[PDB]
């Protein structure tokens, strides 16, 4: 079977304002993103989205879909299920909340079918208990019979999906088993059936979490099928800032998610006549809500990044810019330089505005 | 040990 293209939106919600926070969606999304890229998917991965941002992202996803295109949605975070409809809960959901604060997966499915996709895959890594406060009874149009729909639910209706408390960089339970099967060259239904059996050996979750598979896929389609973001993943180029005093500072940028970028700085040149100099970043747009106590750390790990010292240049200072989708205007920040001349006593301070526009998903 |  052939795909016209293969596109995936992955969303991982953790930083809930009014509900228990989660931890593993970060690692689950990161790792599924890379696995899907190995299978030649165009992937948008996003963390910590509000209701408005989740709908925007689905709208963007749906734009990428067309006839014959494989579309895959993965969601890791709080969810629930009422009356056969699954809902994804955004990080700004009130408590209590209801269906109007959430995205109904069946609505997304209907919209994808209208693009005449060749395959629709939903992997829902979320709880599926009822929401007693949500007594809306909205019957959607009967979906068309396109015989190309596959759901892999991390858990069964009325049950919870889990991740391991206090477990560092461990996956949630679903991704823990999915990750070791995703690359198999097998019909997606068969692949998921295998994951279900792997999970049936997980002692921790037996009797509480089991995969549910729902499928009407009547062709042997797989995530590996041959294909026969553009403005969504633009990264500013590395730049070399030369200050008046001769010091030069390298500024580099790394994508961690489509809405999380790491900036890092290092001294690449210090004139002989200057004895000491430090460079740091500051004055980021208020929208990104960067806390300066969290910036200019000696290690990526200290910024709360999934990235470790070995995936990035060494001996820099790193700053994590999450929530890039909130960036309304241009990403303008300041590179400050402190230095001192041999023979002098005064610490001199220079600064320089830098403007890299709207990176990654901020680009809209 | 932690539900979603």
């Amino acid at each position: 079977m052939l795909a016209k293209d293969k596109v995936a939106l992955l969303i991982g919600n953790m930083n809930y304002r009014e509900h228990p926070k989660l931890k593993a969606p970060l690692v689950d999304v990161y790792e599924l993103t890379n696995l899907l890229r190995q299978l030649d998917f165009k992937v948008v991965s996003l963390l910590d989205l509000t209701e408005y941002e989740m709908r925007n992202a689905v709208d963007e996803f749906l734009l990428l879909l067309d006839k014959g295109v494989y579309g895959l949605l993965y969601y890791a975070g709080h969810g629930y299920e009422n009356f056969g409809n699954s809902f994804m809960v955004p990080v700004d959901a009130p408590n209590p909340y209801r269906s109007e604060n959430c995205l109904c997966v069946q609505n997304i499915l209907k919209l994808m079918q209208e693009k005449e996709t060749g395959l629709n895959v939903f992997l829902l890594d979320m709880c599926r208990k009822r929401n007693d406060y949500d007594d809306t009874i909205p019957i959607l149009d009967a979906l068309k019979v396109t015989a190309n729909i596959v759901f892999g639910y991390a858990t069964c209706q009325g049950a919870e999906a889990f991740e391991i408390q206090h477990s560092g960089l461990a996956n949630g339970i679903f991704m823990k088993f999915l990750k070791d099967r995703l690359l198999e060259d097998k019909k997606i239904t068969v692949l998921l059936d295998e994951v279900a059996e792997d999970m049936g050996k997980c002692h921790l979750t037996k009797g509480k979490q089991a995969l549910e598979i729902r499928s009407s896929l009547s062709e042997k389609r797989a995530l590996t099928d041959p294909i026969q973001w553009a403005k969504a993943h633009e990264l500013p180029e590395s730049m070399c800032l030369k200050f008046d005093c001769g010091v030069q500072i390298q500024l580099g940028f790394a994508a961690e998610f489509s809405n999380v970028m790491i900036i890092y700085t290092s001294i690449v040149y210090k004139p002989p006549e200057i004895i000491m100099c430090d460079a740091y970043v500051t004055d980021f747009p208020l929208d990104l809500d960067i806390d300066p106590k969290d910036a200019n750390k000696g290690t990526p790990e200290e910024t709360g990044s999934y990235l470790v010292s070995k995936d990035l240049p060494k001996h820099c200072l790193y700053t994590r810019l999450s929530s890039l989708q909130k960036l309304k205007e241009h990403l303008v920040f300041t590179v400050c330089l402190s230095y001192q001349y041999s023979g002098l006593e005064d610490t001199v301070e220079d600064k320089q505005e830098v403007n890299v526009g709207k990176p990654l998903i901020a680009k809209l | 040990v932690r539900p979603r």
